[PDB]
């Protein structure tokens, strides 16, 4: 039974920063991609940033680049968002997500990101992040 | 090698794919043209430095053991190499342990999207099997 936990958030000021941590727990191996998906209010859902459990290379929405760095720690199937320089537009829910499939060939778990989640299999149950004005 | 589709066919049906975990023979011979085109020495390189290798495109980071990636893991428990060979002895035991508990042939992205769902068993046709 997959559970994706997060946790960090909460409200800041624009300019300021967050860190955003999530642990997976119920696996035996994988999951193979973990990633972060927001929420603003009234919108879709949409993809912030992914990252292969398997190598560590990284996907980034056009809308966080530069700002926000995920990251990982494989053995301990964790992910991380740090979120940097915040704006009021960044005010949202935030959900842990990851991909359970072991694929057979390469995958490039950024696929999802921009394909409303496909693959993303496992979902948290959101966290609020605010960014003052 | 180069496998011609029959030829193929009747060398996975001889090691045990027909029908294995649910999927008729023609899904396999089908995963293997849009991964490898028939050609076991067939290898591609990604951004994290592993290697996808053979008829089925098994990826060294999870599968098998090459040493480019210290720390990677080999579900399969062999060397990349193996799964070059003419005899595909090695890839398919490894394609029956990637197709095991909850993981189907959607491990193979390009099955997914050019073999589900589609008349599998014409890879198969007109084959002495
Ligand atoms: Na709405
Ligand atoms: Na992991
Ligand atoms: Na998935
Ligand atoms: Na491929
Ligand atoms: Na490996
Ligand atoms: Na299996």
């Amino acid at each position: 039974d997959v559970q994706l936990q997060a946790s960090g958030g909460g409200s800041v000021q624009a300019g300021g920063s967050l860190r955003l941590s999530c642990a997976a727990s119920g696996y035996t191996i994988g999951p193979y991609c973990m990633g972060w998906f927001r929420q603003a209010p009234g919108k879709e859902r949409e993809g912030v940033a992914a990252i292969n459990m398997g190598g560590g290379i990284t996907y980034y929405a056009d809308s966080v680049k530069g700002r926000f760095t995920i990251s990982q720690d494989n053995a301990k199937n964790t992910v991380y968002l740090l979120m940097n320089s915040l704006e009021p537009e960044d005010t949202a829910i935030y959900y842990c997500a990851a991909d359970s499939t072991i694929y057979a060939s390469y995958y490039e778990c950024g696929h999802g990101l921009s394909t409303g989640g496909y693959g993303y299999d496992s979902w948290g149950q959101g966290t609020q992040v605010t960014v003052s004005s | 090698k180069v496998f011609g589709r029959c030829e193929l066919a009747a060398a996975m049906k001889r090691h045990g794919l027909d029908n294995y975990r649910g999927y008729s023979l023609g899904n396999w011979v089908c995963a293997a043209k849009f991964e490898s085109n028939f050609n076991t020495q067939a290898t591609n390189r990604n951004t994290d430095g592993s290697t996808d290798y053979g008829i089925l495109q098994i990826n060294s980071r999870w599968w098998c053991n090459d040493g480019r990636t210290p720390g990677s893991r080999n579900l399969c428990n062999i060397p990349c190499s193996a799964l070059l060979s003419s005899d595909i002895t090695a890839s398919v035991n490894c394609a029956k342990k990637i197709v095991s508990d909850g993981n189907g042939m959607n491990a193979w992205v390009a099955w997914r999207n050019r073999c589900k769902g589609t008349d599998v068993q014409a890879w198969i046709r007109g084959c002495r099997l």
